[PDB]
């Protein structure tokens, strides 16, 4: 996946998206808009630098830029923003709704080809290169074109052209009176049509729901850390990537800006001497370190050739068993090994095969691995992981090699010395009640980070000029009232057992 | 499509004339009534010819875009046969 | 269409039956009871096409659609000859053992019927879960925290 994604989002702006069937049931129209908001927030956060673009069709004032009549282009493709999110909310309330229909219009004829062919000008006006272009149609109506088959006819000619370029089309169909049916004219404008998603629907599209649901998380595409080298022999080479499947989350540097006018201020330093006021380089200064009374001085190049051990990579030194390798002795995240392909051919068979090898005798292989130059060695376990897939073919644990570090001697400390007290069976067994009553099933993504939530929410609240900021719930909370309640007077029967009465904890 | 049917059509016309190819290309594409009188298509072709005068060719793909845009298959492939200079109507010009 | 000979083939039934296949190809010729092959051997054809001045598939299918084929048996053994080239050939077969034939018979039998079976029909005609808002990346479902059973 190289490249952006371009989401453009068609609004129809006919009469009956206007009208609202029931009561306490907000308009098909505002129920795009707050799609399109909860989108656009989404992409702002996970990844800001995709484009979206928003076109309205069927309004009576024209904006396009070809002058095509009825579209109306509110927003080009671009990288969102809040300036976008605060112009699409203009028209969230009812008096917003007057002023659309005031500076819009609503209630005139259209063509899908028209849009389609706006559409396509749009996507060919982006410099950037788009990975992914998909087009989204919000519109309630399923047989526009029903007064005229010529239309039709340029609707689908315009949308086999769409397809044949690369262009992927979505029908968000919304709520309508009667029923929408996507086999009548719109089967054969989607790029792909479900068999399922055939029968009249009476309801909203499943995928609004899926839309509404904003997401608080930073999305990184696929990128290798480093194409290091493995050696089994000075002769003996293959070429492998690095990856960090788990990678620790921080919130967005923060920028210094001009109080007086909110703009970016650059930030520089300097160094001279206090006698002779001249700038000074890297190149033209020592590097001291005072011992007692002693004073050593190393160059800068001496001081990084003092880390220096051999050149970067991984070097292989043997295999060990699985059972010496502790599941306590953990220093820094373990990273993934996958055998690259594009520097040394070759190199893949011969992983596959060391694989599959160690997996059946269970040996994980001790190698020596240098990230950089001038970095101290340091000595990891590669641990062949299985392709693990659950149901219905989707991957949870790709396959290569787990490389976790096994800690030196300086990094173990020593604890103080403590004498044990076993505990009596009728302890053990009501400790065991206690935690069968606590049994809970644990996943990857059950918690969330409160810290980096919050965050996002108070610079969301900071933007969009909201009242105030939506509270984020932590789920890290042991939400001590169930289980209290669920345990019952388990917790009494063991502080008897083995609190004494004059304990007071 | 650069590969579709229709974009070798037009590029492969045997260097059935090339106006018959554009009529049949943008037949299932163009309206159906034009909306351009024969003042605007001359205007139209002297910005054109002005423009490639003056060597600015977005100019002459906006009027481009704008009579293929504002005319129907008819009116694009008799547009081609002026711009080319060759109608051959059955009628000399005597 | 592998050649196949019968004897007697005229008005009364047959009596043996003759044929060739796989050419360590052996010239097979049973009475549905009993069987006489050849056991030629790389060796063994290479001399005797040395000594007649050698394939013999033609000639043999020749034979046998003109009915050329003479045969003769006495105890286990069994003589062939064979004309229509221009001097006639002769073969010499034993007894094979009946446990090593009775697959050949059924191999045949079987062979015969689908040949029956195709010639009479020749005459007769004469990604869910992907996250909407990110194309690429899977969708994830959202932090359910602790859920006890």
């Amino acid at each position: 996946y190289s490249g952006r994604d371009s989401l453009i989002f068609l609004v129809d702006a006919s009469k009956a998206m206007f009208e609202s069937q029931s009561e306490d049931e907000l308009t098909p129209f505002d129920m795009s808009i707050q799609c399109i908001q909860s989108v656009y927030i989404s992409k702002i956060i996970s990844s800001d630098r995709d484009l979206l673009a928003v076109v309205f069709y069927g309004t009576e004032k024209d904006k396009n830029s070809v002058n095509f009549k009825n579209i109306y282009v509110l927003q080009e493709l671009d990288n969102p923003g809040a300036k976008r999110i605060l112009e699409l909310d203009q028209f969230k309330g009812q008096q917003g709704q007057k002023r659309f229909q005031d500076m819009m219009g609503h209630g005139s004829d259209y063509s899908l080809s028209e849009v389609l062919w706006v559409c396509a000008n749009l996507f060919s006006d982006v410099q950037f290169k788009m990975s992914h272009k998909r087009i989204m149609l919000f519109t309630n109506e399923d047989n526009p074109h029903g007064n005229d088959s010529a239309k039709a006819s340029r609707a689908r000619t315009k949308a086999g052209d769409l397809r044949d370029t690369g262009i992927f089309l979505d029908l968000m169909h919304l709520k309508k009176p009667g029923g929408f049916d996507i086999s009548l004219f719109y089967r054969d404008i989607i790029s792909i049509a479900e068999d399922e998603d055939l029968r009249v629907h009476f309801e909203e599209s499943s995928k609004l729901e899926d839309l509404l649901r904003k997401v608080r998380a930073k999305e990184t595409r696929k990128r290798a850390l480093s194409r290091l080298k493995l050696k089994l022999n000075k002769d003996i080479v293959i070429s492998v990537g690095i990856y960090n499947l788990v990678q620790k989350a921080l919130k967005p540097p923060p920028i210094k800006l001009y109080r007086e006018t909110n703009e970016p201020v650059k930030t520089k330093t300097r160094t001279f001497n206090t006698s002779t006021g001249g700038l000074l380089l890297p190149s033209d200064t020592k590097r001291s370190q005072i011992y007692g009374s002693r004073q050593i001085i190393l160059e800068k190049e001496e001081t990084e050739e003092l880390k220096r051990f051999d050149d970067p990579g991984l070097m292989l030194m043997g295999f060990k068993p699985l059972v010496l390798l502790k599941k306590h002795h953990y220093l820094r995240p373990s990273l993934f090994v996958y055998p690259e392909e594009s520097l040394v051919i070759g190199s893949s068979t011969l992983f596959s095969a060391l694989l599959i090898k160690c997996l059946e005798k269970e040996v994980a292989a001790l190698c020596r691995y240098t990230p950089r130059r001038n970095i101290p060695p340091y000595f990891v376990a590669l641990v062949p992981q299985e392709e693990e897939l659950d149901d219905q073919k989707i991957q949870v644990t790709p396959p290569g090699f787990q490389l976790v570090f096994l800690p030196f001697a300086d990094d173990k400390r020593k604890m103080p010395f403590t004498e044990k007290i076993m505990a009596t069976p009728e302890q053990v067994g009501k400790m065991k009640a206690i935690v069968e009553k606590l049994r809970f099933t644990y996943r990857s993504d059950s918690f969330e980070n409160p810290v980096l939530q919050q965050h996002f929410r108070n610079l969301e609240a900071l933007a969009l000029d909201l009242m105030e900021p939506e509270q984020a719930v932590d789920l890290t909370l042991p939400k001590v009232e169930a289980m209290n309640k669920r345990l019952g007077s388990l917790v009494d029967e063991f502080k008897e057992l083995v609190y004494p009465p004059d304990y007071n904890p | 499509p650069r590969d579709g049917k229709d974009a070798l059509k037009l590029l492969n016309y045997r260097t059935g004339d090339f106006a018959m190819i554009a009529y049949f290309v943008l037949k299932p594409r163009c309206l159906q009534k034009g909306s351009l009188t024969i003042q605007q298509v001359n205007d139209l072709l002297d910005s054109i010819a002005s423009n490639n005068s003056a060597k600015r060719k977005d100019l002459i793909k906006k009027s481009l875009l704008q009579l293929i845009t504002q005319s129907s298959a008819l009116e694009q492939k008799w547009l081609i046969r002026m711009i080319i200079k060759d109608l051959k109507l059955g009628v000399s010009q005597q | 269409s592998p050649p196949l000979c019968t004897l007697p083939p005229g008005p009364e039934p047959p009596r043996f039956v003759c044929y060739c296949e796989g050419e360590g190809f052996n010239l097979y010729v049973t009475d549905a009871a009993e069987l006489w092959s050849t056991c030629f051997t790389p060796d063994s054809l290479a001399a005797l096409k040395a000594r007649f001045g050698l394939d013999i598939t033609p000639r043999f299918r020749a034979a046998c659609e003109q009915q050329a084929v003479a045969l003769t048996l006495q105890e286990d053994r069994a003589s062939l000859t064979l004309s229509g080239g221009p001097s006639a050939l002769a073969f010499d077969l034993s007894k094979v053992p009946g446990p090593e034939a009775a697959p050949r018979l059924r191999a045949l039998t079987l062979g015969l019927a689908k040949r029956v079976w195709s010639l009479e029909r020749r005459l007769a005609a004469a990604c869910p879960g992907e996250s909407l808002i990110n194309p690429g990346f899977k969708s994830k479902k959202p932090a359910g925290g602790v859920d006890f059973d």
